[PDB]
Protein backbone atom coordinates (compact mmCIF):
# COMPACT_ATOMS: atom_id res chain seq x y z
CA UNK A 1 0.00 0.00 0.00
CA UNK A 2 1.05 3.75 -0.49
CA UNK A 3 -1.34 5.05 2.24
CA UNK A 4 -2.00 4.32 5.45
CA UNK A 5 -4.38 5.11 8.30
CA UNK A 6 -1.54 5.89 11.33
CA UNK A 7 -2.30 7.41 14.90
CA UNK A 8 0.17 10.19 14.30
CA UNK A 9 1.53 10.77 17.71
CA UNK A 10 1.86 8.50 20.81
CA UNK A 11 -0.73 7.89 23.25
CA UNK A 12 -0.54 7.72 27.00
CA UNK A 13 -1.69 8.03 30.24
CA UNK A 14 0.44 9.67 33.36
CA UNK A 15 1.96 7.76 35.70
CA UNK A 16 3.23 8.41 38.99
CA UNK A 17 5.78 11.52 39.45
CA UNK A 18 3.90 13.93 35.89
CA UNK A 19 5.45 11.25 33.62
CA UNK A 20 3.69 10.37 30.24
CA UNK A 21 4.01 6.45 29.67
CA UNK A 22 2.68 5.57 26.32
CA UNK A 23 0.60 2.58 25.15
CA UNK A 24 0.41 3.22 21.57
CA UNK A 25 3.47 4.69 19.86
CA UNK A 26 3.26 7.64 17.46
CA UNK A 27 2.63 6.22 13.62
CA UNK A 28 1.14 3.13 14.74
CA UNK A 29 -1.91 1.78 12.19
CA UNK A 30 -5.15 1.53 12.81
CA UNK A 31 -7.00 0.05 13.98
CA UNK A 32 -4.79 -0.90 16.92
CA UNK A 33 -5.61 -1.94 20.48
CA UNK A 34 -2.82 -2.11 23.52
CA UNK A 35 -3.48 -3.02 27.08
CA UNK A 36 -1.19 -2.68 29.92
CA UNK A 37 -1.62 -3.25 33.85
CA UNK A 38 -0.74 -0.88 35.74
CA UNK A 39 -0.94 -0.16 40.24
CA UNK A 40 -0.62 2.06 43.30
CA UNK A 41 1.95 3.86 43.95
CA UNK A 42 1.22 3.92 48.00
CA UNK A 43 -0.80 1.85 50.52
CA UNK A 44 -4.52 1.99 50.65
CA UNK A 45 -5.04 4.11 47.58
CA UNK A 46 -8.91 3.33 46.70
CA UNK A 47 -8.75 5.62 43.51
CA UNK A 48 -6.80 5.93 40.77
CA UNK A 49 -6.93 8.89 38.01
CA UNK A 50 -6.41 8.23 33.86
CA UNK A 51 -5.56 11.13 31.80
CA UNK A 52 -5.04 10.01 28.07
CA UNK A 53 -2.13 12.44 26.55
CA UNK A 54 -1.55 12.66 23.61
CA UNK A 55 2.84 13.58 22.57
CA UNK A 56 5.85 12.44 22.80
CA UNK A 57 7.68 14.49 25.53
CA UNK A 58 8.40 12.96 28.78
CA UNK A 59 6.60 15.40 31.20
CA UNK A 60 3.29 14.41 31.08
CA UNK A 61 1.96 18.17 31.02
CA UNK A 62 3.81 19.12 28.08
CA UNK A 63 1.69 16.84 26.06
CA UNK A 64 -2.27 17.41 24.96
CA UNK A 65 -4.38 16.24 27.50
CA UNK A 66 -7.24 14.25 25.78
CA UNK A 67 -9.75 13.70 28.83
CA UNK A 68 -9.70 11.43 32.12
CA UNK A 69 -11.33 9.66 34.13
CA UNK A 70 -11.25 8.23 37.85
CA UNK A 71 -11.51 5.06 38.78
CA UNK A 72 -12.92 4.11 42.74
CA UNK A 73 -14.05 1.33 44.90
CA UNK A 74 -10.37 -0.55 44.57
CA UNK A 75 -9.92 -2.53 48.02
CA UNK A 76 -7.58 -0.21 49.83
CA UNK A 77 -4.20 -3.01 49.88
CA UNK A 78 -0.24 -2.58 50.05
CA UNK A 79 1.23 -0.82 47.17
CA UNK A 80 1.98 -2.62 43.91
CA UNK A 81 -1.19 -5.08 45.12
CA UNK A 82 -3.90 -3.55 42.87
CA UNK A 83 -3.98 -4.80 39.14
CA UNK A 84 -5.68 -2.16 37.24
CA UNK A 85 -5.91 -3.03 33.11
CA UNK A 86 -5.42 0.19 30.87
CA UNK A 87 -6.72 -0.44 27.52
CA UNK A 88 -6.30 1.85 24.45
CA UNK A 89 -8.38 1.21 21.42
CA UNK A 90 -8.86 3.17 18.31
CA UNK A 91 -10.90 1.77 15.86
CA UNK A 92 -10.91 2.17 11.89
CA UNK A 93 -12.63 5.81 12.25
CA UNK A 94 -10.24 6.86 14.38
CA UNK A 95 -12.18 6.93 17.91
CA UNK A 96 -10.50 6.41 21.24
CA UNK A 97 -11.98 4.00 23.54
CA UNK A 98 -9.72 4.04 26.72
CA UNK A 99 -10.96 1.88 29.65
CA UNK A 100 -9.33 0.78 33.25
CA UNK A 101 -10.22 -1.96 35.45
CA UNK A 102 -9.32 -3.36 38.62
CA UNK A 103 -8.93 -7.20 38.09
CA UNK A 104 -9.73 -7.80 42.01
CA UNK A 105 -12.89 -5.86 42.22
CA UNK A 106 -13.96 -6.22 38.90
CA UNK A 107 -15.03 -1.79 38.78
CA UNK A 108 -14.17 -0.77 35.27
CA UNK A 109 -14.36 2.74 33.97
CA UNK A 110 -13.99 4.02 30.25
CA UNK A 111 -13.95 7.51 27.82
CA UNK A 112 -14.59 7.51 24.55
CA UNK A 113 -12.53 10.07 22.68
CA UNK A 114 -13.48 11.68 19.26
CA UNK A 115 -10.95 11.21 16.61
CA UNK A 116 -11.23 14.95 16.26
CA UNK A 117 -9.45 15.75 19.35
CA UNK A 118 -6.04 16.45 19.90
CA UNK A 119 -3.40 18.33 18.31
CA UNK A 120 -3.65 19.35 14.29
CA UNK A 121 -1.17 19.22 11.30
CA UNK A 122 1.78 21.78 12.42
CA UNK A 123 0.77 21.35 16.05
CA UNK A 124 1.83 17.67 15.33
CA UNK A 125 4.67 18.91 13.56
CA UNK A 126 6.19 21.04 16.45
CA UNK A 127 5.60 18.42 18.38
CA UNK A 128 8.19 16.02 17.06
CA UNK A 129 10.53 18.66 16.64
CA UNK A 130 10.18 19.91 20.17
CA UNK A 131 10.93 16.39 21.41
CA UNK A 132 13.97 15.41 19.37
CA UNK A 133 15.34 18.81 20.38
CA UNK A 134 14.75 17.98 23.94
CA UNK A 135 15.44 14.35 23.61
CA UNK A 136 18.33 14.78 26.39
CA UNK A 137 16.59 16.55 29.15
CA UNK A 138 13.42 14.39 29.01
CA UNK A 139 15.11 11.14 29.58
CA UNK A 140 16.94 13.10 32.09
CA UNK A 141 13.61 14.09 33.70
CA UNK A 142 12.83 10.40 33.22
CA UNK A 143 15.56 9.56 35.30
CA UNK A 144 14.97 11.97 37.84
CA UNK A 145 11.35 11.28 38.83
CA UNK A 146 12.14 6.99 38.83
CA UNK A 147 14.92 7.80 41.35
CA UNK A 148 11.96 10.43 43.31
CA UNK A 149 9.84 7.36 43.56
CA UNK A 150 12.31 4.92 44.63
CA UNK A 151 13.15 7.86 47.20
CA UNK A 152 9.60 8.49 47.98
CA UNK A 153 8.82 4.87 48.67
CA UNK A 154 11.83 4.37 50.79
CA UNK A 155 10.74 7.31 52.75
CA UNK A 156 7.17 5.54 53.49
CA UNK A 157 8.92 1.87 54.40
CA UNK A 158 11.59 3.60 56.31
CA UNK A 159 8.80 5.31 58.37
CA UNK A 160 6.48 2.19 58.96
CA UNK A 161 9.50 0.12 59.29
CA UNK A 162 9.29 2.22 62.92
CA UNK A 163 11.74 -0.93 70.81
CA UNK A 164 13.74 0.09 68.18
CA UNK A 165 17.59 1.41 69.36
CA UNK A 166 18.12 5.13 71.25
CA UNK A 167 19.99 5.85 68.02
CA UNK A 168 16.75 6.34 65.83
CA UNK A 169 17.43 9.55 66.40
CA UNK A 170 19.85 9.95 63.32
CA UNK A 171 17.28 8.05 61.15
CA UNK A 172 14.55 10.68 61.87
CA UNK A 173 16.97 12.98 60.65
CA UNK A 174 18.48 11.34 57.98
CA UNK A 175 14.62 11.20 56.91
CA UNK A 176 14.05 14.59 56.89
CA UNK A 177 17.33 14.88 54.54
CA UNK A 178 15.46 12.95 51.70
CA UNK A 179 12.43 14.11 51.98
CA UNK A 180 14.44 17.58 51.58
CA UNK A 181 16.50 15.84 48.42
CA UNK A 182 13.26 14.89 46.64
CA UNK A 183 11.63 17.90 46.08
CA UNK A 184 14.91 19.53 44.34
CA UNK A 185 16.05 18.23 40.80
CA UNK A 186 19.49 16.52 41.18
CA UNK A 187 19.32 12.99 41.01
CA UNK A 188 22.44 12.65 42.71
CA UNK A 189 21.84 14.55 45.76
CA UNK A 190 18.47 12.10 46.19
CA UNK A 191 20.44 8.89 46.04
CA UNK A 192 23.02 10.22 48.26
CA UNK A 193 20.37 11.22 50.75
CA UNK A 194 19.09 7.98 50.12
CA UNK A 195 22.70 6.17 50.72
CA UNK A 196 23.29 8.28 53.97
CA UNK A 197 19.67 6.05 55.00
CA UNK A 198 20.70 3.21 54.72
CA UNK A 199 24.05 3.66 55.76
CA UNK A 200 22.21 4.87 59.31
CA UNK A 201 19.12 2.17 59.20
CA UNK A 202 22.06 -0.92 59.98
CA UNK A 203 20.07 -1.31 63.06
CA UNK A 204 16.72 -2.17 61.16
CA UNK B 1 6.66 -4.81 36.32
CA UNK B 2 3.66 -2.30 36.56
CA UNK B 3 4.19 1.36 36.47
CA UNK B 4 2.31 3.42 39.38
CA UNK B 5 -0.99 5.32 38.50
CA UNK B 6 -0.77 8.89 39.85
CA UNK B 7 -1.58 8.82 43.56
CA UNK B 8 -3.90 10.73 45.83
Amino acid sequence: VLLLDVTPLSLGIETMGGVMTTLIAKNTTIPTKHSQVFSTAEDNQSAVTIHVLQGERKRAADNKSLGQFNLDGINPAPRGMPQIEVTFDIDADGILHVSAKDKNSGKEQKITIKASSGLNEDEIQKMVRDAEANAEADRKFEELVQTRNQGDHLLHSTRKQVLPADDKTAIESALTALETALKGEDKAAIEAKMQELAQVSQKL
Amino acid sequence: KPPYLPRP
